[PDB]
């Protein structure tokens, strides 16, 4: 038989900072690098997918996960915590579709997912998520890119970096980003900014990349990755 | 149970000198159809007590499961205490009434027979919760035909032997086969004594049909 | 009949680039008329209207609870509601009460924002949406309204021609119904203007 | 609807018709009323089509988990008890007459009959459904003690053919099933394959 | 095997080396209590527990460490007797629910698995503490045969040919290994079960003890019963004779 | 309402009418009765119109949630079990009669689901008001392993039989052909009935209606 | 020091300190003696007073016609446990129409007292009881403790300075079985006298006796009712 | 830090033992049982002369035959007295009779150790009542007096004193009380002991007095009626 | 469908005096047209000063008596007192009203002695309303006994009578005569009459045979 705690584990420090969220932001910082770029024509999400032992089956578990026909997710930090956030995002997208009969807007999904992330920073006997989320989507003739951090806040981005050396990524992205980029050119800079902190030569099994446009969100096949990966397309 | 499906008819019971005897036919009638012609309606509760039930047979199997377990659970302890015939009857009175008050009753009419402390016990339980003690008991159509025959002999002789009580029941079961449409000529004889509970197998009452010729 | 207790009739019609919605104004219990000025058509977003016909309580209750969900939708999302979105919102609201429904048959009429396209639909008491390109009717004199709309309606109609069509389709159908009448209000919805007219009708 | 299960030495023989009616119209003239629960356990369905199918799937789920947990082949008595516990607890809500017949390596061929009441009893043969009421005379007269497998197949096929002949709710096609240690073998007797019995004519 | 500045206070807390100390301290409670033995023969299982008499004022047959879970299942407990009776009641209820659902008597291999899951459920949370009791289960059937199982405070169940739990379980197991219990009849086994108990028992450290033995096999037709007074005195006479 | 489904060599052909009635009066002339479940399974609907829509949308929502978690195409048996267990739980109060049909990795599977919760697996099934007329066409002209165009002709004749004979059915014939590689959703397959165009125009002249009060509100 | 706060916390030795701390509560309360013969079960209890001006505490409680108890420790925990014992006896008589056996009732106490000793936030019942009862098996004397473990005893005494009473009952244990009702009560109070110091002894104001058996139901004797039992005493040894 | 139901090495609960320490801070109350009736006396303890003396009522009636004096935390007492007043009316409704003083005291004693954290109702107690009560009334057995404490140990008393100077007042009551005294002597004696232990001098507005007798109902002594017994200083 | 109630008959009578209380009832238990048993007394003793009677549905009678017996002990444990006749009568009123919407098909008559030592008889209805009276008859033959009780005991409708107080010897004769008259006309009353006498000494029981047909 079990009971369940009713008291919050995340509390305010004498300085005025929520200590558990501060350390949750440190968990994502030590995770695998992930980048997202909006290019007006479409959104591109790329992440480091290092299997390390080669005995691992690469195609079995994916880091880039689809939520609906036009929305996808990429993360940095802990795997198990992200997987729960995928299922919750997938469920919230379906609940919206049953009521309004319209595909969920990207900004509207993020607001609902961030509310769940806020809940775990205030509810009894639970720790915050150690995951920062990258949400991409296409609606109203416009591409979207959002960031959802452990606290429950959300930011709209043109281009952003996560995981290890994210500060080095963000400084590299602002030099590399342009207005009115092409979707196929956006994949080039996304796979290049990930190579800034990688060290062990990139193969089509080493990274995972997903694109989102007017046709919808889909994960790129290893054959499509191999074409882009050999320095040039 | 709101509507009974497979039902058993009359159950007899009469106490003699040094024990009680209970009899019931092995028939489970489905409305007018006699579907199951070989089912046990009389059970052994423990070592001194026995039970015979009328009405819905599916409801009886549930009581066979509960009372069966209650005896087993008591025998696990082995503290020297056992359920008396009066205790089983008192439980059954309280259990049938409880489900009556819930508006979901067990469609049953029981005859409790037992022998403890040198005393013979015979109890009756309705589906509503009506209970009493009687020297002779009969259920269903037995209360209309077999009971008058039981009360007649007990008026002349209150204390009967094991042989006299046995042939009395066999005489009552013959009449029940003549005038009850849901009865069958295959019954079990269950008897409690100081030695224990004993139930005999298939037994048929001999019937006379000589009155079929003397119409004209 | 539960629907025939208070009476009422609601009609919607399609034109070229305009939508028209008309309803009777009678509020009465069974046979006795009570109020001449009763609102049945409710604004939902400058260029989208809903007309409710059936039980007078459920007409007002649904309109209030739909406005409750409308404003929250327009605050969470930085956009005005779509006609298809509202249709599904009414369908969801009514189906929540499946085994105890609001005795009213909603009719939505209005133009699609940003895309200027006309839209009309009608729903059941339990919330079953159906889209048409011609007309949708609800009320006690449903059969009377069908007979007028099947003969008068034309494919492409201008705001002035659509007004004359929906007005005559209501007036004549209402005059054959005992529980409906006492004036007919018409809302003609255009991209530039909303024209509201109260027609001269029989007061018996 | 007519369902039948006869027990022999090596196992059991099951038989059922294929007609399911909603009033006077036949919704399905080729219904499979012999539902498998386990490897050697089968059941016969009669009554409400929605009720019989829902309980059968529930017992398959309950016994399936039971067989793995005990790490032994399931008993026929165990499978019949799971039908008993559902038909008795919800006797006022369900309209079902299930005959459970199968084989286990402990006891062998077994036939259990669970009617609408919710009771359970083991029988040598069991008949159920609306069409069974027409063959109570035939089965009682033709049944011989100690019949072989091939004799039980003929015994079930003849009784079903006579029931489908008279009953309006019964008809269609005969579906047979034989279960033993070797496994389960099923055969279907078609329109011309049905045992013909002469029609009374002057 | 020392760290205790935290890590050992809650059962839902792991230690740096990866150990749950709350379960281990409950295993210390069963080591402090007297030895409970039970061996499996060719045609059944015989139990034997040394019951330490704390005071001569207590009646003969008080504080029973032998329980009847089912009419065919026996139970021999060791450790804290408070938790022992509660685990017996849960086992009795589990055996009761099996007969109510399926009809036949519960197999011991399934019964031991179901109760061990209940024992393990108390080793996961901070709201509840693990049982400070280890117990043995034994039954005999015509199809299943002789079976013996043991469940420890953590919730681990294993089959045994001969098992002992208590004070000197290591000293007891060395004496069981000498016995050929795979060939021996359970009637001669009772003498050997009582023998090991007397050897294991400490006279200079502990006070006077009372012997309790149990049947479950072909001789008792499958039913778990207490050893009759005729055989119990015969077993005690055999054990005291070879004490020299 | 006349809905039907058939199993041919390559896949499944599903058929439906377009008439939706309120009592004994036609409410909708063109109504979609073939419903989307998954990119490989479609389901026809009959009985209560609101109950058919909401039950379909919930199963389609659950299977999309199911297919994304598994990472592969959903099965017809999964669609069947979800509809079977839900309708049984409500004891037939949700009046939804559904003809389920789709193509799996196992093959083509067709189901007929009743509001009470009973399901039947058959090569051909008919449900609705004009199901009696539609079944008679199948019981006369159906043959195992038939061609795609031959199966399309078989269902269209079955739906038409329910259209002309049954008063509950009418207007257009909708077809849905699902195979192993191709999915054809023919919305208007056949239009056997049409309105006899009005030769007498009843167009109301501008200013024939009397107006009491007028108010104009400008918009952006 | 760090393990003696909750019942859920185990000691490295393999002990629960909170249960052991609850055992000390029984030692704080005044002594009571419980003994049985072959036909009768007698409870003799010593009463304590906060002041000479205040009346003495109730030490013997009535549970049923055949079952009675004498409590030692916490008063509120005693009455709470007594209400459970009263209800269980009433439930058996309501259903089975027979007096509930003592062996059954004591087992029910060992089931209820076990629950709080294993759950967080809950505490053990800080009261020790001596249960006297008569059934089909004869007279019974049972001992229940803060720990769910219960004892079936020939004669037992628990409370403050109960060691002196415990030694006396051991030396005369063989005499109780063939002892009659009158003398068997004298044995109970004689053990209770040994607990008290040399100067003070038994009086009509501080002695309660509860007798149950074959002849009579459970009855509690108070002030003037206890005088026939006190008159005819052996007097205190030096 | 420990729980509310924690046992000491001595063998008693901390929260109960600390509740007894809370009474030693409250005002002193003296009750005397006599064959002619039971009297109850208490000091009001007025902090400021601006406060109304009639507002402080430490003696309150439960029924027409039972009165009670309270000490310690006055706020906690008003909850216990309210429970006692309901229990007497619940017994009157069911049995058509008046409860004995012992029965009423036992009913309040049931709510003694009804406190805890886990396995309790949302509206359950967290701490014991830090109140000593003196139930004094007349029933079928005559005039009776009972004393109750936080532990729930209720006992009959001939003369009992509880409060700040309870230990000093108890020794003074032992030297005066006997079995054959009168009610007028019991009233006279209680005033002499009370004026010795009080910080301020005895006055009619300073103290509160009430008597219960077999003749007539519970009577509260008014300012004028006190003057007859106050004049005997 | 299913009826939870059944009519079992039986008539219970009680007369109060100055120092005694008589409660009497027939021993017949029947259903429809058949007799279940000939030995089933409706009068039952609760305490040394109280005897209760039950008529109507026997299933409710058996359960209610066991509820009172359980409540008698619960009062005895808490209050340390034997429950008085007036307190039991007040308690039964609340027990019968707790089952207001599912009432007991039961007619109770409590007869015993009050606090002073005088005869007291309380009459109950199926719902709980009660009053104290000198005499009351309830059951199947209640309409047969009452008019004779109104005449002989109440001294009604007669002009010049001395008004003699009730005595035990005359009241015992009055009970035996009315049940003989009830057995001749009411089919539910017969077999044997059991009389319970509540005095300051104790409880007396006497059995007198009746018409068995």
């Amino acid at each position: 038989a079990k009971r369940g705690y009713s008291f919050s584990l995340t509390t305010f420090s004498p300085s005025g900072k929520l200590v558990q969220i501060e350390y949750a932001l440190a968990a994502v910082a030590g995770g695998a690098p992930s980048v997202g770029i909006k290019a007006a024509n479409g959104v591109v999400l790329a992440t480091e997918k290092k299997q390390k032992s080669i005995l691992y089956d690469e195609r079995s578990v994916h880091k880039v996960e689809p939520i609906t026909k036009h929305i996808g997710l990429v993360y940095s930090g802990m795997g198990p915590d992200y997987r729960v956030l995928v299922h919750r995002a997938r469920k919230l997208a379906q609940q919206y579709y049953l009521v309004y009969q319209e595909p969920i807007p990207t900004a509207q999904l993020v607001q609902r997912v961030a509310s769940v992330m806020q809940e775990y920073t205030q509810s009894g006997g639970v720790r915050p998520f150690g995951v920062s989320l990258l949400i991409c989507g296409w609606n109203e003739g416009r591409p979207y890119l959002f960031q959802s951090d452990p606290s429950g806040a959300y930011f709209a981005w043109k281009a952003t970096a996560m995981g290890k050396n994210y500060v080095n990524g963000k400084t590299f992205l602002e030099k590399r980003y342009n207005e009115d980029l092409e979707l196929e050119d956006a994949i080039h800079t996304a796979i290049l900014t990930l190579k800034e902190s990688f060290e062990g030569q990139m193969t089509e099994d080493n990274i995972e990349v997903g694109i989102c446009n007017e046709a919808g969100f889909r994960r790129l096949t290893p054959t499509e990755v191999r074409d882009y990966l050999a320095a040039i397309a | 149970t709101q509507n009974p499906m497979v039902t058993g008819t009359s159950v007899l019971g009469v106490k003699f000198d040094g024990g009680v005897v209970i009899a019931a036919d092995m028939l489970g009638s489905y409305g007018s159809l006699a579907r199951f012609r070989n089912i046990s309606r009389i059970m052994r509760v423990n070592d001194s007590t026995m039970l015979g039930a009328s009405g819905d047979y599916a409801d009886f199997q549930y009581l066979k499961q509960v009372l069966g377990q209650m005896v087993i659970d008591e025998e696990l302890l082995g503290d020297g205490h056992s359920y008396s015939p009066r205790a089983i009857h008192s439980w059954l009175t309280r259990a049938m009434y409880s489900r009556r008050s819930k508006m979901n009753p067990l469609w049953n009419t029981m005859v409790i027979g037992g022998y403890a402390d040198g005393e013979s016990f015979l109890g009756y339980v309705d589906m509503l919760g009506v209970a009493y003690e009687a020297p002779s008991l009969a259920t269903g159509y037995g209360a209309y035909l077999a009971q008058p025959l039981l009360r007649e002999v007990l008026e002349k002789q209150p204390v009967l032997s094991q042989t006299e009580a046995r042939e009395l029941v066999e005489r009552c079961m013959r009449v029940l086969y003549y005038r009850d449409a849901r009865s069958y000529n295959r019954f079990q004889i269950a008897t409690v004594t100081e030695k224990g509970v004993e139930i005999e197998g298939p037994l048929s009452a001999q019937t006379n049909w000589d009155i079929a010729h003397m119409i004209s | 009949s539960i629907m025939s207790y208070n009476g009422g009739a609601v009609m919607a019609m399609k034109g070229k680039n305009c939508v028209a919605i008309a309803a009777d104004r009678r509020f009465g219990i069974q046979a006795q008329m009570v109020t001449t000025d009763f609102q049945k058509i409710f604004p939902m977003g400058d260029r989208l209207y809903i007309g409710l016909a059936g039980l007078a309580t459920d007409v007002q209750t649904v309109a209030q609870r739909l406005k409750f969900r409308l404003n929250l939708y327009e605050l969470k999302e930085g956009r005005q509601i779509k006609p298809y979105t509202l249709m599904s919102m009414v369908a969801n609201l009514l189906y929540e009460k499946r085994f105890g429904p609001y005795y009213t048959e909603p009719v939505i009429a209005g133009l699609d924002p940003k895309t200027f396209k006309p839209f009309i639909c009608s729903l059941d008491l339990i919330g079953c949406p159906m889209v048409t390109d011609d007309f949708v009717v609800s009320g006690t004199c449903s059969e009377q309204m069908y007979g007028m709309c099947e003969s008068l309606w034309e494919p492409n109609m201008d705001p002035e021609h659509l007004f004359e069509t929906i007005s005559q389709a209501m007036l004549n159908a209402v005059d054959r119904d005992a529980v409906s009448g006492m004036g007919v209000i018409v809302h003609v919805i255009e991209k530039d203007k909303i024209t509201t007219r109260t027609l001269k009708a029989r007061m018996d | 609807t007519t369902i039948m299960a006869v027990q022999f030495n090596g196992g059991v023989v099951l038989g059922a018709d294929s007609r399911t009616t909603t009033g006077s119209y036949i919704a399905n003239r080729v219904t499979d009323k012999l539902t498998p629960i386990h490897d050697h356990i089968f059941c016969c369905r009669s009554g409400s089509a929605a009720d019989t199918q829902a309980v059968a799937d529930a017992v398959t789920y309950q016994l399936g988990f039971h067989s793995i947990e005990l790490n032994e082949p399931p008993l026929v008595h165990t499978a019949a008890s799971l039908f008993k516990e559902m038909c008795y607890r919800y006797r006022e809500d369900l309209m079902a007459g299930i005959i459970i017949a199968g084989w286990d390596p402990q006891e062998g061929g077994q036939v259990y009959s669970v009617p609408m009441g919710g009771m359970m009893v083991r029988q040598s043969f069991a008949i159920g459904g609306s069409g069974s009421s027409y063959i109570y005379g035939y089965v009682d007269a033709t049944y011989r003690e100690g019949m072989t497998k091939d004799e039980c197949l003929q015994f079930t096929a003849n009784a079903l053919a006579l029931a489908m002949e008279r009953d309006g709710s019964s008809g269609g096609v005969i579906r047979l099933a034989a279960i033993q240690e070797s496994g389960v073998e099923r055969q279907v007797l078609l329109g011309d394959q049905i045992p013909k019995f002469t029609i009374a004519t002057l | 095997s020392s760290i205790g500045t935290g890590y050992d206070l809650s059962a839902s807390t792991f230690s740096p080396d990866g150990r749950v100390f709350q379960v281990e301290y409950a295993m210390k409670a069963v080591e402090n209590s007297s030895t409970a033995i039970g061996i499996r023969c060719k045609d059944g299982v015989v139990f034997g527990v040394e019951k330490l008499v704390l005071s001569k004022l207590y009646e003969e047959g008080s504080n029973k460490r032998l329980f009847n879970v089912d009419r065919h299942v026996g139970m021999a407990v060791a450790g804290l007797l408070a938790d022992a009776r509660s685990l017996a009641d849960i086992a009795r209820e589990e055996a009761s629910n099996f007969r109510s659902n399926f009809g036949y008597n519960i197999p011991l291999k399934h019964l031991a698995d179901r109760v061990a899951m209940y024992v393990h459920a108390y080793t996961l949370y901070s709201a509840v503490r693990p049982f400070g009791c280890s117990f043995m289960l034994g039954s005999y059937s015509a199809n299943d045969g002789a079976q013996l199982y043991m469940i420890d405070p953590s919730g681990v169940s294993y089959g045994y040919w001969g098992c002992a739990i208590g004070k000197a379980r290591q000293a007891a197991k060395t004496e069981i290994e000498k016995l050929q219990m795979k060939e021996m009849t359970c009637r001669d086994v009772v003498k050997e079960v009582a023998k090991i108990i007397y050897i294991v028992h400490d006279e200079v450290k502990d006070k006077a003890f009372e012997l309790e033995l149990s049947w479950v096999g072909e001789l008792t037709k499958g039913r778990h019963e207490i050893v009759p007074k005729d055989i119990r005195e015969e077993a005690e006479k055999y054990a005291k004779e070879s004490l020299k | 309402t006349t809905i039907a489904g058939v199993v041919y060599k390559d896949g499944i052909v599903l058929g439906a009418d377009t008439r939706a009635t309120e009592g004994m009066v036609v409410a909708d002339k063109n109504c979609s009765k073939i419903h989307f479940i998954s990119p490989n399974i479609y389901c026809c609907g009959a009985g209560t119109a609101a109950d058919t829509d909401m039950t379909t949308q919930l199963i389609s929502s659950n299977l999309e949630l199911h297919s994304l978690t598994t990472g592969r195409l959903p099965r017809v048996v999964t669609a069947n079990r979800m509809l079977k267990q839900m309708l049984f739980r409500y004891q037939g109060y949700i009046g939804a009669a559904l003809v389920l049909g789709g193509v799996d990795v196992t093959g083509p599977h067709l189901y007929s689901i009743y509001p009470h919760g009973s399901t039947d697996k058959l090569p051909y099934v008919t449900m609705g008001s004009g199901s009696l007329a539609a079944m008679a066409v199948f019981e006369d002209k159906f043959r195992p392993d038939m061609e795609e165009e031959e199966a399309k002709k078989l269902v269209s004749e079955a739906i038409a039989a329910g259209i002309f004979n049954d008063l509950g059915s009418g207007s257009n014939i909708d077809l849905c052909v699902i195979s192993k590689s191709k999915l054809d959703f023919l919305r208007p397959f056949s239009v056997p009935n049409k309105k006899g165009t009005r030769l007498g125009r009843y167009r109301c002249e501008k200013g024939t209606t009397a107006v009491l009060t007028e108010k104009v509100t400008p918009l952006e | 020091n760090q393990y003696d706060n909750d019942v859920t916390v185990w000691s490295p030795q393999g002990r629960i300190h909170q249960i052991e701390y609850a055992m000390e509560a029984v030692k704080q309360g005044s002594a009571t003696v419980g003994l049985k013969s072959k036909t009768h079960a007698v409870l003799v209890a010593l009463k304590r007073a906060q002041s000479e001006l205040a009346a003495h505490q109730k030490k013997i409680l009535h549970v049923d016609n055949h079952i009675g108890i004498s409590i030692a420790g916490l008063t509120a925990d005693a009455r709470l446990l007594c209400n459970f014992m009263r209800q269980e006896c009433l439930d058996s008589r309501f259903v089975f129409d027979r007096p509930l056996p003592v062996s059954r009732l004591v087992s029910l106490i060992g089931s209820k007292t076990q629950i709080p000793t294993q759950r967080y936030g809950r505490r053990p019942y800080g009261v020790g009881l001596l249960i006297a009862g008569y059934d089909d098996m004869g007279p019974h004397i049972f001992q229940t403790c803060p720990s769910a473990n219960y004892f079936d005893c020939r004669a037992m005494s628990i409370g403050a300075r109960s060691q002196s009473a415990r030694t006396y009952l051991e030396r005369h244990m063989s005499e109780f079985m063939e002892c009659n009702l009158d003398e068997l009560v004298k044995h109970g109070l004689r053990a209770l006298r040994e607990t008290l110091p040399a100067e003070q002894d038994l009086t009509t104001k501080n002695v309660s006796i509860g007798i149950v058996g074959k002849d009579l139901e459970f009855t509690i004797y108070d002030d003037d009712d206890v005088s026939p039992f006190l008159d005819g005493l052996e007097e205190r040894p030096q | 830090d420990r729980g509310v139901n924690t046992f000491s090495p001595e063998g008693r609960l901390f929260q109960v033992e600390y509740a007894i320490e809370a009474i030693k801070l409250g005002s002193t109350a003296i009750g005397i049982q006599t064959s002619e009736g039971v009297c109850l006396a208490v000091e009001k303890r007025i902090t400021s002369p601006l406060m109304e003396p009639s507002s402080i009522e430490k003696i309150v009636e439960i029924d027409a035959h039972i009165g009670c004096a309270m000490s310690g935390l006055i706020a906690d007492a008003k909850t216990l007295i309210d429970k006692a007043r309901v229990e007497t009316q619940n017994h009157w409704f069911t049995y058509n009779e008046t409860m004995t003083v012992e029965s009423v005291t036992q009913a309040v004693s049931n709510l003694a150790l009804q406190f805890g954290e886990e396995d309790a109702d949302p509206g359950a107690m967290s701490r014991p009542f830090g109140v000593a009560l003196l139930f004094g009334g007349v029933d079928e057995k005559g005039p009776q007096l009972f004393h109750m404490d936080p532990s729930g140990t209720f006992v009959q008393c001939d003369a009992r004193a509880i409060g700040s100077a309870s230990e000093g007042a108890q020794s003074s009551l032992q030297e005066v009380y006997h079995k054959s005294m009168t009610l007028k002597e019991a009233i006279k004696s209680s005033l002499i002991i009370l004026k010795q232990v009080m910080e301020e001098k005895l006055n009619a507005t300073n103290i509160e007095l009430a008597t219960v007798q077999p003749g007539q109902n519970f009577h509260m002594f008014t300012k004028e009626e006190l003057e007859e017994v106050i004049k005997d200083i | 469908r299913f009826s939870p109630y059944a009519f079992n008959g039986g008539t219970v009578l009680a007369i109060a005096g100055e120092d005694f209380s008589i409660v009497a009832s027939d021993t017949r238990l029947s259903e429809g047209f058949s007799i279940h048993t000939r030995d089933s007394p409706k009068c039952y003793k609760l305490t040394d000063k109280t005897v209760i009677g039950c008529s109507g549905f026997h299933g409710d009678c058996l359960t209610l008596t066991k509820i009172i017996e359980a409540r008698l002990k619960m009062y005895k444990h808490s209050n340390n007192k034997a429950m008085t006749t007036g307190a039991i009568a007040a308690m039964l009123s609340t027990i019968l009203y707790s089952r207001r919407f599912f009432p007991y098909y039961v007619y109770n008559i409590i007869g015993g002695l009050d606090e002073e030592g005088k005869g007291a008889v309380y009459s109950f209805d199926p719902v709980g309303s009660y009053q104290r009276d000198s005499f009351k008859a309830g059951g199947s033959a209640s309409a047969m006994l009452q008019p004779l009780l109104d005449n002989q005991v109440g001294f009604k409708n007669m002009q010049n009578v001395e008004h003699v107080p009730l005595t035990l010897d005359r009241a015992m004769r009055l009970v035996k005569d009315v049940f003989i008259s009830a057995a001749e006309r009411d089919v539910y009353t017969g077999d044997a009459l059991r009389i319970c006498i509540v005095t300051k000494e104790g409880i007396r029981e006497e059995t007198v045979p009746l018409r068995k047909d």
